[PDB]
């Protein structure tokens, strides 16, 4: 869309209609009567607007209302509560911009962040914005987390998230402009290759392909439309449902053909009854032949029975010849209607293997797609942030993702080498107790106000835990810590001397061998500059692989490609790399996902703050202190870059309304 | 709403597959066995309509007889009254049987000659004699 409108849009808000959180911070209006709703829409987009027509600097409330003209400048203080509620839920002014009003001198209140992740960034530069003290805690020695690129001469790829999966309502769209990412769009067409070799012909392709797509919203119908969502008091994960489903599949093929033989023997029993018929009229007739000759050969003249007699038989003969020809007529038909019959057989079978095996790429793609193997995927809620996709192409960021939590980390009190181990968080405030990750008899401690938890799902899911929690979670969230899935899937990196590959083709697929490891090397990208090839091992099999010396699996992998472009044309690789992101302990795993047995729900219980009980009994509730944020707190955008970024901005929002209340609401 | 064309699942079918971890397999070897068992089956019945089609070789062409293409004539001559009245006896009111044996006349004048010499051949005695067959 365009105008004032877009900008609604490009900020995932609906441009005609007050969200529940507006409906929160202005319950005046939205309670009020429509015209005024109008105006607090129009004031929110055109506001947006502004913003997005410039990110590179900050939007001041003077330049807002500037900006605006009557009706709507009229109420000077419902612009400022806007605007003001804007910039405080992180809709305007976020990511990099040049500040107008240099800031606060002094500042409120002490936040300790863990993770300085791309959630842990966004969250700690608005609170830095807001005023307030930041000090981000990270194990690692570097920004970014699960944002890694690989560097080395001109050699660049990324290990972790690589794609902006559109740009149509993205935040990264807005960072993309104050950050120079090189984004080039990715060619969706992917040619797949079987495990021999050869490449796959179109006509297979499309066939299984569709066949696929087919298969999914048919797994969709068993879930909503038939309720096959919990079985032997267990949820249905997907892959159980594209199993039934491909079986009743293959049933089907299999009694079609069955009626269609009961039709052929019961056309032939047609023929058989209509052939004795037939073999015993030739007897009759042969026979009464005899008869009519014997009577015959009496001369004339006789007498009148023994005429009658000839005659009598004559017509009988005649008649039961005509009864013959009928019936070899009749005969000529069955007899043809049986090679119809089996000249056009239903189908054989359901898939052959060369297709049901590409169709396992199909599987793989998707199992890459959710970190993890569709036997673990909820049935019914697996696509749940489905609706949510931006739009536009995906892309790639061509000189790598980290140019992004590296510009992010850019003025932040960020301490490297500093693992928490212990959070505690009490009536009166928080202390963190980290060591250093170089030598670990080093320990600090960080008193604050509240602490923001950006720890990876699997870090939280860790056993026994990595980081303690003094006082414990309460059970609440630590099942929705288990209930959520926290996937896997890892990139092996081949920096080679030269392209020996199709240029113009982005991407492409390896089909393997068998089912059970559909994972392993089941798809390359070619997206950078230098001449790179990147394989991805997802499914059941990112899972083993991580068991195995890089060596061995980057000669798995030119195995596979001297097989698709032949062993002259694929030389040793010059520098390889291969992520095992399970084993890395300050990830445990690459994102979340939507395991059978949980809901959208859980990511919601992740972002819940937690709230400790009060020192001297009977005093009063306290404030909230302990802080979620990441990946798996973000129910619409779960699993992605841009989604982290936003639960970021989230609890920086919410935090600051906490301890530095919230002006905007009256 | 519906699935996909083409695309098969009743509520019976998915039920009947998922009560047992198995319950897949053996169904559709049933099917496999049952198929093959029809598959013989067509087998036998194809040697055996083809051992029908020896024993009918040739045909009833060698024993067609002679056609007879003698023209109406309505005009009873006393024989043709005798292979009409033998004829009753042998066919009962097949009017066409016996036509054709009298070989030139109609269906008519069959019936015609039924009702009126049926006293004078008592045609009803020579019916009810037919009938006790
Ligand atoms: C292989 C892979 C590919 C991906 N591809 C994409 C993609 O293509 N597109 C996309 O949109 N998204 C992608 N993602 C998801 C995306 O990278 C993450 O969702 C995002 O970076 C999450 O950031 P976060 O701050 O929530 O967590 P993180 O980025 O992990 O940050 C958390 C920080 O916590 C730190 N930490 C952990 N334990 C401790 C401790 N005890 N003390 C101190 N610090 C600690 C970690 O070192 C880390 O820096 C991908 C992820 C992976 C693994």
């Amino acid at each position: 869309p365009s105008g004032v409108e877009g900008a609604a849009f490009q900020s995932r808000l609906p441009h005609d209609r007050m969200t529940s959180q507006e409906a929160a911070c202005f319950p005046d209006i939205i309670s009020g009567p429509q015209q005024t709703q109008k105006v607090f829409l129009f004031i929110r987009n055109r506001t947006l607007q502004l913003w997005l027509d410039n990110p590179k600097i900050q939007l001041t409330f003077e330049a807002t209302l500037q900006q605006l003209e009557a009706p709507y400048n009229s109420d000077t203080v419902l612009v400022h509560r806007v605007h003001s509620y804007l910039e405080r839920h992180g809709l305007i002014n976020f990511g990099i911009y040049k500040r107008i009003k240099p800031l606060p001198t002094k500042k409120t209140g002490k936040v300790i962040i863990i993770g300085s992740g791309v959630s842990g960034l966004a969250a700690a530069r608005q609170l830095q914005s807001f005023g307030m003290d930041v000090t981000l805690l990270e194990a690692r020695d570097r920004v970014g987390g699960r944002v890694a690129t690989f560097r080395k001469g001109n050699y660049v790829a990324d290990l972790g998230a690589m794609v902006v999966t559109g740009l149509g309502g993205n935040p990264m769209a807005v960072v993309s402009k104050q950050v120079n990412m090189e984004l080039a769009k990715i060619k969706q067409k992917c040619p797949l290759y079987e495990a021999n070799g050869q490449a796959v012909p179109k006509e297979k392709d499309e066939m299984v392909e569709q066949e696929f797509n087919r298969l999914l919203e048919a797994t969709s119908y068993l879930s909503h439309q038939l309720d096959f969502n919990v079985l032997n008091n267990k949820p249905v994960s997907l892959g159980q449902a594209l199993e039934v489903v491909i079986q009743l599949q293959e049933k089907h093929v299999k009694d079609e053909q069955i009626e269609h033989w009961k039709k052929i023997v019961k056309t032939q029993e047609e023929l058989k009854e209509l052939l004795n018929k037939m073999v015993n009229l030739k007897e009759k007739i042969k026979e009464l032949h005899q008869q009519y000759k014997e009577a015959s050969e009496v001369k004339p003249p006789r007498d009148i029975t023994a005429e009658f007699l000839v005659k009598s038989k004559h017509r009988d003969l005649t008649a039961l010849c005509k009864e013959y020809d009928e019936l070899a007529e009749t005969q000529g038909k069955l007899e043809e209607k049986l090679q119809e019959l089996e000249a056009n057989p239903p189908s054989d079978v359901y898939l052959s293997s060369r297709d049901r095996q590409i169709l396992d790429w199909h599987f793989a793609n998707l199992e890459f797609a959710n970190a993890t193997p569709l036997s673990t995927l909820s049935l019914k809620h697996w696509d749940q942030d489905d609706d949510f996709e931006f739009t536009g192409s995906h892309l790639t960021v061509r000189n790598g993702y980290s140019c992004v939590p590296v510009a992010l980390a850019e003025g932040l009190d960020i301490k490297l080498n500093t693992a928490v181990r212990q959070v505690r968080y009490t009536a009166s405030g928080c202390e963190v107790i980290a060591v250093n990750t170089r030598s670990t008899s080093q320990t600090f401690i960080y008193k604050c106000d509240a602490v923001l938890c950006t720890l990876p799902l699997g870090v939280l899911k860790q056993q026994p835990p990595a980081v303690q929690f003094v006082p414990p979670l309460p059970e609440w969230k630590t099942s929705a810590v288990q209930r959520m899935g926290f996937g896997n899937l890892n990139k092996v990196v081949l920096c080679f001397d030269r392209v020996f590959w199709d240029p113009s083709v982005n991407l492409f697929g390896h089909v393997g061998s068998t089912t059970a490891s559909r994972g392993e090397l089941f798809l390359f990208w070619n997206l950078y500059k230098a001449p790179i090839l990147l394989a991805l091992v997802a499914g059941e099999a990112a899972g083993i692989m991580e068991n195995i010396s890089d060596d061995v699996i980057v000669g798995r992998c030119l195995a596979i490609l001297k097989g698709i472009f032949g062993s002259s044309a694929v030389p040793q690789p010059k520098e390889t790399v291969v992520s095992r992101w399970r084993a890395d302990p300050w990830a445990r795993g690459s994102y979340s996902y939507v395991a059978a047995g949980s809901s959208g729900n859980d990511y919601d219980l992740m972002a819940q703050p937690i709230t400790p009980g009060p020192s001297i009994p009977g005093a009063p509730q306290p404030i909230p202190r302990l802080f979620f944020a990441g990946e798996h707190t973000i129910r619409n955008y779960p699993a992605t870059v841009h989604g982290a970024l936003l639960s970021g901005l989230r609890e920086a929002g919410r935090i600051a309304d906490q301890f530095l209340g919230a002006m905007y609401t009256l | 709403c519906r699935p996909p064309k083409g695309m098969y699942l009743t509520q019976e079918d998915v039920v009947a597959v998922s009560c047992s971890p198995n319950a897949a397999n053996t169904i559709l070897r049933q099917l496999d066995m049952e198929l093959i068992s029809l598959k013989r089956q067509v087998q036998n019945a194809k040697q055996v309509n083809s051992a029908l089609k020896q024993k009918m070789e040739g045909g009833i062409e060698e024993f067609k007889p002679p056609e007879s293409n003698q023209k109406i004539n309505a005009r009873w001559t006393t024989e043709e009254q005798l292979l009409a009245v033998q004829g009753v006896r042998k066919y009962g009111k097949d009017f066409q049987a016996i036509a054709d044996v009298i070989g030139n006349k109609t269906v008519g004048q069959v019936k015609n000659f039924f009702v009126n010499y049926r006293r004078r051949f008592n045609l009803e005695e020579v019916l009810q004699e037919w009938e006790a067959e």
